[PDB]
């Protein structure tokens, strides 16, 4: 689809996307950076993350609407459009994941960009995991926690405590135990670890650095004041 | 619902 | 594309996508109701309009952004994503029209459902207005014009002077006057006599309609500060 | 930018 336009252009419209609010086109054009083959920069990898993260978030509050109505509902109205709205989402989640396996994560050889990847993987498997019910919800769990758990082992080996993916990963892998594994006191164990050993490693910091670290700090410690 | 990295 | 779904699913799923905030699917559902052929009830016309509305809104704030920065740049690239983004808000906008045409309009007997839908084809031909350029801008205006007089002719002939839709019909003409037809004189005229020709029938209300009429008649008076 | 009926 975006086969015939040049990657810098691709980039370029992404980034005018954004700026119009259009995360749909962003993502779209993302992706057709993505096929170009080529890895993907620090800046780069930040516009696939936003383009896909918004999109399926306006997803994800949608299923969450007619799920719970349908609750409620103990026609099949509700049922088919809650439906229609799940599969649109799986097949988000399944495009991101295939640009990850094919090749992102392969190709990624930094701990920055393989670490970045391998969060989004358990990102996408969670989304997933939040409206799966069938044979495959332990195994779709199970592949969120698999691709967490290596990017918290080489995020822990090669990137500061303050290392704002690191933090960002620790987030999401927090959230994950506590609303996807069923796992309170392990998403509130990390989540103090990880805000801990970041308040420790403040010191080495610039102030812009230091900014950036202590936003995700605070989303730590919003949630540990939720879950304690 | 908790926060994810926004 | 929504041919095989009962008419009464249609309206039921357009509430949800509305629920949902999920405008596209709203607004496609109530193509599919329209294009059942019954007329349209007045809670059914309005969740007509709310969804186009809110995906036309969506565009042409895109497009502002997007036109913006091509004025500002004075390669292809921005122009491109602009042509693109117009493109697609005029492909909207003809599917309304054509919505109105085939055959809303003519079936419509009632003075309530002739102007609310001459008032939409006024605001989707002004849509149309404030991105065109061509040898047809003159005559798209000519034709949100006309479309817009037409509505005020009848309800000014059939509607109390607070009537909501009359007000909101009103507001808009008088947006099209001083947006699009470089006439801020008339556009100050209309905004002021239907302010004060509302005002002098408020005492006829019930505390529902007079807040009602009140609502609308605060944005009349919040264009008339902006233009005095 | 003025107000129309939103
Ligand atoms: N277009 C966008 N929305 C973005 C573009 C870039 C960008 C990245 C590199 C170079 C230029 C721009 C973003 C930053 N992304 C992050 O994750 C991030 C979050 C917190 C703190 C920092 C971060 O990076 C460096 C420090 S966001
Ligand atoms: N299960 C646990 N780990 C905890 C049990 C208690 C506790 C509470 C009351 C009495 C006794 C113990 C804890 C106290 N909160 C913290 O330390 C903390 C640290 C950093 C940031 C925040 C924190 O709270 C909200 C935001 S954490
Ligand atoms: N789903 C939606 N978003 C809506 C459904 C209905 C609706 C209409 C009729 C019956 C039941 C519901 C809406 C009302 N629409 C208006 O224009 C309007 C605006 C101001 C004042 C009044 C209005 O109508 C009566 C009084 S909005
Ligand atoms: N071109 C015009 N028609 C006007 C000229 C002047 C004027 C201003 C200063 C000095 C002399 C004249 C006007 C004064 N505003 C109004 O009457 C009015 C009425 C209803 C609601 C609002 C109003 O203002 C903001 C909101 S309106
Ligand atoms: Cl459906
Ligand atoms: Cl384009």
């Amino acid at each position: 689809a975006m086969g015939s336009m040049e990657r810098a252009s691709l980039i370029q419209k992404a980034k005018l996307a954004e700026q119009a609010e259009r995360y749909e086109d962003m993502a779209a054009f993302m992706k057709g950076a993505v096929e170009k083959g080529e890895e993907l920069s620090c800046e780069e990898r930040n516009l696939l993350s936003v383009a896909y993260k918004n999109v399926v978030g306006g997803q994800r509050a949608a299923w969450r609407v007619l799920s719970s109505i349908e609750q409620k509902s103990n026609g099949p109205e509700v049922r088919e459009y809650r439906e229609k709205v799940e599969t649109e989402l799986q097949g988000v989640c399944d495009t991101v994941l295939g640009l990850l396996d094919s090749h992102l994560i392969k190709e990624a050889g930094d701990a920055e960009s393989r670490v970045f990847y391998l969060k989004m993987k358990g990102d996408y498997y969670r989304y997933l995991a939040e409206v799966a019910t069938g044979d495959d919800k332990k195994r779709i769990i199970d592949s969120a926690r698999s691709a967490y758990q290596e990017a918290m082992d080489i995020s822990k080996k090669e990137m500061p405590p303050t290392n704002p993916i690191r933090l960002g990963l620790a987030l999401n892998f927090s959230v994950f135990h506590y609303e996807i594994a069923n796992s309170p006191e392990e998403a509130i164990s990390l989540a103090k670890t990880t805000f801990d050993e970041a308040m420790a490693d403040l010191h080495t910091l610039s102030e812009d650095s230091y900014k950036d670290s202590t936003l995700i700090m605070q989303l730590l410690r919003d949630n540990l004041t939720l879950w304690t | 619902r908790p926060s994810s990295w926004r």
